[PDB]
């Protein structure tokens, strides 16, 4: 191989940011332009998020690798955050080339950001550090899910996502518990349905429905029975399938199928569980045999939902048929098979309301983008909100604080000799291009565009106002309502900073080529 | 993975667009010179095309670019009709558009606006252009046939064409709003008849009853089933399999003969002359089942049932045993009829109504296949309008208005998008253009002028580009639904405004 | 853009390249070919006409072409070459028109306007004769048959073409007496003098061995029905281990076919037109060894095409099980005939069968099949010829100087036009006095007095006279003992004037993929 | 247009015969001669014809497309 160091790698360091981060800066926000991304499945992908560009990049380089995992993070931290962490951190490579350029050490020019990094979060911190609950939130939520659902230009009417996103996040991750909890939160949605369509369903709904019309369309409230049992070919992890040859071996395989299930659905109803809900399902047989007991009851769910109808409805577990018992049975506040008005989106829901363990999202769209697209938006909302949720701090985005944060910083760099005033200035000098680039996706100057906002931080001294995030002519972080997470506002510096630091430190790099993922 | 950049995919998604925006125009407007579709790709021929998606899908896609409008307009085509031609060329005129804009770096923030703006104004244009001409019925049955003489024009039907102005006109209008193959139920068929096709009495199909049964049947009870016999039918002894050596292969064909027997005494439980099924059989079962005195009338057309029980007031169900599950039906007769050189037995004794079932007669499949589509646009915009009886002149009339009342829009209300308001109201004079060469006759002293000339108020008065000439696009008939062209018009503009949005495209 | 102009222009290249060679047209002009093929071969051809149909020509332009040759024999029978003499014809005046940068589309009616008039001048110059009229059947007939391999026994065959068609054809005035009507039966052996002219049914399908039934009372029809017997459609639960339970099954097999084939008989039937289906067997070759034992002719899987004529002809419908012994829908036949002549061939002779007052069976026999095709082919252009008397009554010339007869003409039509189409059809409308020349053209030295001159004895003949193309002279060509009924010439334009322009269409290039 | 102008009086000619019309040379909305007041000597346009006919004819003077070596040396 070779040892690859000097500027050598450091242009494989600066090489792969530029052109990971600058379809990111191009797709930067709502202004952000939508990228058709096209496979060698030779399938389109419209990607105006950087994470999903992420999503369908990996660029060769480790950084390019680590990029589409940086973000990630943030992604699963804040949800929004994604694209900036990232198209930022390449400007510091910009930044500190130059900087090493001009002679300084790497690891001089490495530190100094890190080391003005704390102003970055610490100016932010002062911006918004409120705390709010629920329905308190819910204004807010909605008002930052007026920006995290247009995030992705779809947060019209979509309040409704929203507000519930904002019951969503408080039951799976508490305010008081302050961990980031999205796992309870059971993400459910099918293609067809509509934007304006969207549900949270506090309970589970499982894709099956009643074996029989004829078989009641209710279950009463409570007496499901969770079992693993069969009632259609039982799927193990390995047993090869042998079929009937003959007319005699035909007959007896009919009766037994329903000597045993008649007995079984006789048992579940006997047991006094209304619904049957089977580890393994119904086949078409099980169910005339359930309706000659006349039980309603679900076909084949998969293997650990049925834990998640144990969890989800506080119901006591039974894992098998033969430990039926009346004491452990499978709850359900009311059991339906709903159409949303898209039957297209239809789910038989097991309802939850005392007891939720998990929490239901239920998302609808007209095509797979479409629920992905409200998918993508109300995450990432829900994430920010969340992030709200827990503590809710936000800023005056859009650049509008990265000036502010630019303030402080290339000030205070001048007020310290070290030599890290340089690496403070770029630190600064490198927090603009968000506005910038974002101008350049609102159709603007960017260049004024950052000291519009200066000229205002000059006469503001604090992001309020700022420039067009939206390009609807208002210039306002305000009452534009650019407003988001000023959790997630820092985790993009942290992210950024440390990483590149981290990208930094190792000029040091054995590969057979210069940059390899 | 593999990026794209914003140098190449946008000219990608300039080029691939405007290479597929380019053949199905010049087959377009008044006298459009047809494309010849090329067939070396897969078998080596000719195909002479003015259809978009026989142009477009039977190219199979492969640029990124080149997907979404093939693909948009191609459900523009079977959703508002003729899709694929206008949306295709209309976003790639539109991409065409934005090169210059491009070459100067119109903002793809501003581009997308400034057309989207434009987009209402034309939108609104072509409407302040439309007006209804289905203000009385017979006004909006011609206005449903002037609107349909826009959809079914310049195709290479004859006789059709002109069967399915009444015929859609006649089924759209007794619909009240919409348009239907239930209402009435096409048939392409061989035949003498070239263009000819008429509205069929009950329904017919092809084939011919040999053998002992009798070729027609009188007073006969429709016992309907979508259950037949595939010669055999699977069930507990059927499964039988005795082959293992070259004897039980010669053993076994025979025991289909078996089996073909026991399948008649099924229907016979039933007690009925008549007993239709969706299913077929040879001759040699067509010798079982007329000895049996059960008639088997095989592979029973699924709308010829649904064209008899919605006028004989019978049901349509799912899988048939015993007649109570899927409702009986009436024909007055069970016949076979001569038809041409084709030998077909039919159903009749209901006549028109509700239901209707069209027979096309054609040479080839070639002018069928164009009458059910031609129909397929012409109903769906008649169904349009129903909604909208606007019916704004087509040509290059709603064309050059638009584009117009555009401009003086695409001028103050922009500081600047004025680069993309104006690059679209461009595009609606293209089409114009494309045509004005293929009638021979010029396009410039043309647009600008007609387009002023009916912009200042001859609406009537349009392009007739079968002389090439400015004509009356009243008297002429050339005018369409407000709605088929507003939504040509939605779809296009993202086609062309989507793809400049993508200035990276990955490939993973 | 460049690549719709250069597409068409290079299928205007192709086309017109190929269709010039393609004019030595008739005569006994230019040597010989062997051919080695695009992917290799070595392959002697001659006489364009069935290089023509002979002909692979593989661009986008080409493909047309073989078509447009092949037409005009359906179209006509005649004609053959003509219709691409005059393609190329028409791929020249496009040329200077789009060099003139003239619009292809309106180019392209143009060759309406080309073909509209030029059929009406070419009806002009019709001589009209009468289509039911023996001797204008006969004449007409003659002259392509005269032209013919064999113009001895054309004096045979145009009778037989002139009764084909006035047995086939509908009386008096009729457009009628199609090549399906017709069917041309070869048969072995026999002569060409015994090429016979049967108005019926005569399938040309082999009827099994001989001493069969020539008697009368057939009974013909396709029957789907099969013969069943042990290992044959009936049941066995005997798999064989041994030799006896081989031989059990054969012995039952072959006597209860013996008696169904009776039931056969029994029908009626001294022919049977066997299901191309089997099972096993259908019927057996036993059993059509037992049927030919009750004189019921039977040709096992027959091919597609006797099935078809005899229910074209006779209305032939399926047919019950012979268990089921039948329905009678075996088509009604009055003779179950084998003849046999020059003691070669086996020919089903349905007669007596239903018949609309069409399908004449032309049997065409002789010493060889060379000598049965010479006048096969001969009596062909007698059908069609009268056939085209039949489809359209005149009598023009042959041989393309009446082409220019029209174009003299369709010049000043178009002069008259004193359209931007009075340039486009007028450039073509001289163009296509090229043929008489590009006839002549492939052979020698010393080339040019004759070609020019050609359109100029004509022209100076001008528009009643002109010289015979064959026989040389001014003389007006449409009565010469070189004619044509106006049929076969009009559709070489109508056939011309679209696939040709149809080029004019191309726009650019695609390959579905 | 160069064809559909030869075209119009095309028309025009086939209508009527040396007319006072003619195409525009001015390029007036009427194509005239006439009243395009466009006239040359009868003199001028036969003597006009006599040029091109004759060098036309000239180009075929006799025979001789041999140079000594010099034909435009």
């Amino acid at each position: 191989k070779s040892r690859l160091m000097g500027l050598e790698a450091l242009k494989s360091h600066i090489m792969a940011a530029k052109a990971v981060a600058n379809t990111m800066r191009t797709s930067l926000g709502p202004n952000g332009l939508d990228k058709m991304m096209v496979d060698k499945d030779g399938d389109v992908t419209v990607t105006n998020d950087g994470a999903t560009i992420l999503s369908m990049m990996d660029v060769d380089h480790q950084i390019a690798k680590l990029m589409v995992e940086l973000s990630k993070s943030q992604d699963d931290e804040i949800g929004d955050g994604t694209t900036g962490v990232v198209v930022l951190a390449g400007a510091l490579l910009e930044e500190a080339e130059q900087l090493l350029d001009r002679g300084i050490h790497p690891i001089r020019i490495a530190d100094g950001y890190e080391q003005a990094a704390r102003v970055a979060i610490e100016h932010l911190d002062k911006i918004s550090d409120s705390v709010l609950v629920d329905i308190k939130d819910t204004e807010p939520l909605i008002q930052t899910a007026k920006t995290t659902l247009g995030s992705k230009v779809v947060n019209s009417c979509h309040r409704q996502m929203a507000e519930i996103a904002v019951n969503a996040v408080l039951t799976v991750a508490d305010m008081e518990r302050r961990d980031v909890d999205f796992e309870l939160i059971k993400v459910e949605g099918k293609v067809g349905g509509r934007l304006e369509d969207t549900k949270l369903i506090k309970g589970v709904i499982v894709d099956k429905d009643f074996s029989h019309p004829q078989m009641p369309k209710k279950v009463e409230d409570a007496k499901i029975a969770i079992l693993t049992c069969p009632f259609e070919p039982p799927k193990p992890k390995t047993k090869h399938k042998l079929d009937v040859t003959s007319v005699e071996d035909y007959k007896a395989l009919q009766k037994y199928e329903k000597e045993k299930f008649e007995e079984m659905i006789q048992q579940i109803k006997e047991t006094g569980a209304n619904l049957a809900i089977c580890q393994w399902g119904f086949d078409d047989e099980a169910n005339h045999l359930l309706l000659q007991n006349n039980l309603p009851a679900v076909r084949w769910v998969g293997g650990p939902e049925i834990e998640l109808i144990a969890i989800a409805t506080g119901g006591r577990i039974v894992p098998r048929f033969s430990e039926l018992t009346a004491e452990k049975l499978g709850f359900a506040g009311l059991v339906q098979e709903i159409s949303f008005g898209t039957t297209k989106d239809k789910m038989l829901v097991i309802e939850q309301c005392k007891n939720s363990r998990a929490v239901t999202i239920f998302i609808r769209g007209g095509n797979k983008m479409i629920i992905e697209e409200a998918k993508r938006s109300l995450h990432d909302a829900l994430c920010v909100i969340r992030n709200l949720i827990r503590d809710n701090r936000v800023v005056y985005g859009g650049g509008a604080a990265e000036i502010s944060c630019a303030l402080a910083v290339s000030q205070e760099a001048d007020k310290c000799p070290t030599l890290e005033q340089y690496a403070m200035r770029a630190f600064a000098d490198a927090l603009e291009v968000i506005p910038m680039a974002l101008s350049e996706n609102s159709g603007m100057n960017p260049i004024q565009t950052m000291t519009e906002v200066r000229a205002r931080q000059v006469k503001e001294m604090n992001p309020a106002l700022g420039i067009d995030c939206l390009h609807k002519g208002t210039n306002d972080m305000k009452q534009q309502h650019v407003i988001e997470t000023l959790i997630g506002k820092k985790q993009q510096i942290s992210l950024a900073t440390q990483m590149v630091r981290m990208i930094l430190k190792i000029d040091d790099i054995r590969k057979p080529g210069e940059s390899e993922e | 993975a593999d990026e794209e950049r914003a140098e190449t995919a946008r000219l990608t998604s300039f080029i691939g667009a405007i290479a597929i925006g380019d053949l199905v125009k010049s087959t377009l407007g008044p006298k459009g010179m047809d494309k010849i579709l090329l067939s070396s790709g897969r078998d080596a021929s000719l195909m002479v095309t003015n259809d978009g998606a026989t142009i477009l899908k039977n190219i199979g896609v492969d640029n990124p670019a080149a997907k979404v409008l093939v693909d948009m307009s191609r459900v523009q085509d079977d959703e508002v009709g003729d899709g694929t031609t206008s949306v295709t060329v209309l976003a790639a005129e539109l991409l065409r558009e934005a090169e210059s804009l491009i070459a100067k770096k119109i903002h793809p923030q501003t581009i997308i606006a400034g057309w989207r703006e434009a987009t209402k104004a034309a939108r609104e244009a072509l409407l302040s252009s439309a007006v209804d001409h289905g203000s009385d019925e017979v006004k909006f049955r011609q206005d449903l046939m002037n609107i349909a003489g826009t959809t079914l024009s310049s195709k290479l039907l004859t006789h059709h064409k002109d069967h399915f102005t009444k015929l859609a006109v006649e089924a759209v209008l007794r619909l009240k709003g919409s348009g239907n193959l239930e209402a009435i139920h096409i048939i392409k068929k061989l035949g003498g008849s070239l263009a000819d096709s008429y509205l069929d009495e009950g329904f017919l199909l092809d084939k011919k009853i040999g053998v002992n049964q009798p070729k027609r049947i009188e007073n006969a009870k429709i016992l309907i089933a979508n259950t037949g016999m595939d010669t055999d039918k699977i069930k507990i002894f059927g499964s039988r399999v005795r082959v293992d050596s070259t004897a039980k292969v010669a053993e076994i064909e025979h025991a289909e003969k078996e089996k073909m027997k026991e399948k008649v005494e099924r229907i016979l439980k039933h007690g009925i002359n008549c007993f239709i099924n969706r299913q077929l059989i040879y001759n040699y079962p067509e010798q079982l089942f007329g000895a049996a005195g059960v008639m088997a009338i095989e592979h029973a057309d699924f709308a010829g049932v649904e064209r008899l029980a919605l006028v004989t007031g019978g049901e349509i169900a799912s899988t048939f045993d015993h007649p109570e599950l899927v409702k009986l039906g009436s024909c007055k007769l069970i016949e076979e009829v001569m038809i041409g050189e084709d030998k077909l037995i039919h159903f009749s004794g209901v006549a028109l109504g509700e239901a209707c079932t069209i027979v096309l007669r054609g040479a080839t499949q070639q002018i069928l296949d164009e009458a059910e589509r031609s129909l397929h646009d012409a109903l769906c915009v008649l169904a349009q309008t129903v909604k909208d009886s606007r019916t704004v002149y087509g040509g290059g009339c709603s064309e050059m208005l638009m584009a117009h009342a555009v401009t003086q829009l695409a001028n103050r209300t922009p500081g600047k998008e004025a680069v993309a308001m104006e690059s679209y109201a461009k595009a609606l004079r293209m089409l114009p253009t494309i045509i004005a060469d293929n009638a021979g006759y010029d396009s410039a002293d043309l647009v600008a002028q007609l387009r002023a000339a009916h912009s200042e108020g001859n609406t009537t008065a349009g392009l007739d580009m079968r002389e090439g000439t400015i004509g009356d696009m009243a008297i002429l008939g050339i005018t369409e639904s407000f709605q088929v062209k507003r939504q040509v018009l939605l779809s296009a503009a993202e086609a062309a405004e989507v793809i400049l949005r993508v200035d990276n495209i990955i490939k993973a | 853009r460049d690549k719709p102009a250069q597409i068409r222009f290079s299928n205007i290249s192709a086309a017109k390249a190929v269709a010039d060679a393609i004019r030595t047209s008739l005569g006994p002009k230019g040597m010989d070919k062997m051919i080695q093929d695009g992917k290799g071969d070595v392959t002697i051809t001659n006489d364009g006409a069935t290089i023509l149909k002979q002909m692979q020509v593989l661009h986008p332009a080409a493909r047309m072409l073989v078509e447009l040759s092949k037409a005009q024999d359906i179209e006509a029978g005649d004609g053959t070459t003509s219709v691409v003499i005059i393609a190329g014809s028409l791929l020249d005046s496009c040329t200077k028109l789009l060099q003139k940068g003239i619009h292809p589309t309106i180019i392209s009616e143009s060759f309406q306007k080309a073909l509209e008039k030029g059929i009406e001048i070419l009806t002009d110059m019709s001589r009209p004769v009468e289509l039911s009229d023996r001797e204008t059947l006969l004449n007409s007939a003659t002259t392509s048959l005269n032209s013919k391999v064999v113009s001895q026994y054309s004096s045979l065959l145009s009778p037989m073409s002139v009764n084909a068609v006035m047995k086939v054809i509908d009386p008096a005035t009729a457009t009628s007496v199609d090549l399906r009507d017709i069917k041309i039966v070869k048969k072995l052996g026999g002569t060409i003098d015994d090429c016979e002219l049967v108005e019926g049914l005569v399938l040309t399908q082999k009827v099994s061995n001989s001493g069969i039934t020539r008697v009368e009372k057939a009974k013909i029809g396709l029957i789907q029905f099969c013969l069943s017997a042990p290992k044959t459609d009936m049941d066995n639960q005997i798999v064989v281990s041994d030799y006896a339970q081989m031989d059990r099954v054969l012995r039952e097999e072959r006597a209860y076919i013996l008696n169904l084939v009776k039931q056969i008989k029994k029908t009626g039937c001294n022919v049977l037109l066997i299901q191309k289906s089997i099972l096993r067997d259908a019927l057996s070759d036993l059993a059509l060894h037992f049927l030919n034992k009750m004189k019921i002719m039977v040709i096992k899987d027959i091919e597609r095409e006797d099935i078809e004529f005899i229910c074209k002809t006779i209305g032939t419908k399926p047919v019950a099980h012979i268990d089921q012994f039948t329905a009678d829908m075996l088509g009604s036949a009055e003779l179950a005939e084998e003849v046999n002549l020059n003691g070669s061939g086996k020919l089903l002779k349905i007669t007596g069968c239903a018949s609309p007052g069409k399908t004449v069976t032309i049997v065409v026999r002789g010493s060889n099949k060379l000598v049965i095709e010479e006048a096969e082919r001969s009596i062909h252009d007698a059908l069609c010829v009268i056939r085209c008397l039949v489809k359209k009554r005149a009598l023009i010339a042959g041989g393309g100087a009446p082409e220019i007869e029209l174009a003299l003409r369709l010049t000043e039509y178009s002069r008259t036009l004193s359209g931007m189409e009075s340039y486009c059809v007028r450039a073509f409308a001289d163009a296509m006095e090229v043929i008489p020349s590009t006839l002549a053209e492939n052979a020698g030295l010393n080339p040019i007095s004759t070609v020019t001159e050609l359109r100029n004895r004509h022209a100076q003949g001008e528009k009643t006279a002109g010289i015979n193309v064959r026989k040389g002279g001014i003389s007006n060509i449409l009565e010469e003992l070189v004619v044509q009924p106006l049929l076969v010439s009009v559709s070489a334009l109508t056939l011309a004037t679209e696939t040709v322009r149809s080029i004019l269409k191309i726009d650019d290039v695609v390959n579905t993929r």
